[PDB]
C-alpha cells in the first residue's frame, strides 16, 4: 500500500524529509516572513481595552473560529503528508481528533515574539491582557509561556515540518485500528527528523524539547475551560460555533 | 452531532 509502512533505505529518508518539508510549506498558513514583517505593528493600549471590553461569549466566538480556520491547514498538511492518505478512516480521524490542536499549539510559536511576549491575533501582535475577557488566564498563559519555550529552540521551518508531523502521526492515541501501520510510518517520520538535524548539526535540541505530556495537559485545559464556556452559554456553542470545533472538542 | 471531517478527507 505504501512504503514507509517497512523498513526504509537512506534514500527514501532523504525523500521522506523533502516530502513533510514540502507537505508543510503548502499549509502553514502564514509564512515565517509575513510573521516577522509584523513583529512592529502591535496593538494600541486603546484597542487592547476594545477586546478586554467584548463579552466573554463573543471573545470565545472569535478564537473558535481563529482556532478552526489554524485546524483546517493542519487537517490539508495530514492529507498531503505521505502515508496519512493509505490509513483507513477510522484512523485518519482519530490522529486529526487527538493530533490537531497539538500540531496549532506547535505552529503557534512562529506566530509568538519571546522579546516582547506578544502573540499575532487578527492582524496585529498583542500580549496575553488581550484574551482577559475569555476568563481562562491559566491556559492563556499556559500557552504562551509554552510558546515561549519553543521560541527558544529556534525552529527552522524545516524543524516545525518534522516535528508536526511526529506530532500527528502518533501510533501511541487510543482507538487506532491498525496500530503497527502507525507504528511504522511514525519510525520512518522519526528517522526523517533526526536525520535533518544530524545533517544540520541541530541534534542538541532533541533534549530541549517539550515532553509529549505537555502537549496533552494544553489540550485537556481547553476542553476543560470549554466545558465551562458550554455550561455559561450553551446556546452560542450550538448556534455560533464552528462544528468542526464542535466535531473535535465537544464530540458534536 | 456533526461530521465535517469524513467531508474534508473526502474532498479533493
Ligand atoms: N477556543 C479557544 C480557546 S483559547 C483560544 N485561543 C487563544 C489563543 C489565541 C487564539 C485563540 N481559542
Amino acid at each position: 500500500e505504501n512504503l514507509y509502512f517497512q523498513g526504509a533505505s537512506l534514500t527514501e529518508i532523504e525523500h521522506l524529509v523533502q516530502s513533510v518539508c514540502k507537505s508543510y510549506r503548502e499549509t502553514c498558513q502564514l509564512r515565517l516572513e509575513d510573521l516577522l514583517r509584523q513583529r512592529s505593528n502591535i496593538f494600541s493600549r486603546e484597542e487592547v481595552t476594545g477586546y478586554q471590553r467584548k463579552s466573554m461569549w463573543e471573545m470565545w466566538e472569535r478564537c473558535a473560529h481563529h482556532l478552526t480556520e489554524a485546524i483546517q491547514y493542519v487537517v490539508e498538511f495530514a492529507k498531503r503528508l505521505s502515508g496519512f492518505m493509505e490509513l483507513c478512516q477510522n484512523d485518519q480521524i482519530v490522529l486529526l481528533k487527538a493530533g490537531a490542536m497539538e500540531v496549532v499549539l506547535v505552529r503557534m510559536c512562529r506566530a509568538y515574539n519571546a522579546d516582547n511576549r506578544t502573540v499575532f491575533f487578527e492582524g496585529k501582535y498583542g500580549g496575553m491582557e488581550l484574551f482577559r475577557a475569555l476568563g481562562c488566564s491559566e491556559l492563556i498563559s499556559s500557552i504562551f509561556d509554552f510558546s515561549h519555550s519553543l521560541s527558544a529552540l529556534h525552529f527552522s521551518e524545516d524543524e516545525i515540518a518534522l516535528y508536526t508531523a511526529l506530532v500527528l502521526i502518533n501510533a501511541h492515541r487510543p482507538g487506532l485500528q491498525e496500530k503497527r501501520k502507525v507504528e511504522q510510518l511514525q519510525y520512518n517520520l522519526e528517522l526523517a527528523f533526526h536525520h535533518h538535524l544530524c545533517k544540520t548539526h541541530r541534534q542538541s535540541i532533541l533534549a530541549k524539547l517539550p515532553p509529549k505530556g505537555k502537549l496533552r495537559s494544553l489540550c485537556s485545559q481547553h476542553v476543560e475551560r470549554l466545558q465551562i464556556f458550554q455550561h455559561l452559554h450553551p446556546i452560542v456553542v450550538q448556534a455560533a460555533f464552528p462544528p468542526l470545533y464542535k466535531e473535535l472538542f465537544s464530540g458534536g | 452531532k456533526h461530521k465535517i471531517l469524513h467531508r474534508l478527507l473526502q474532498d479533493s
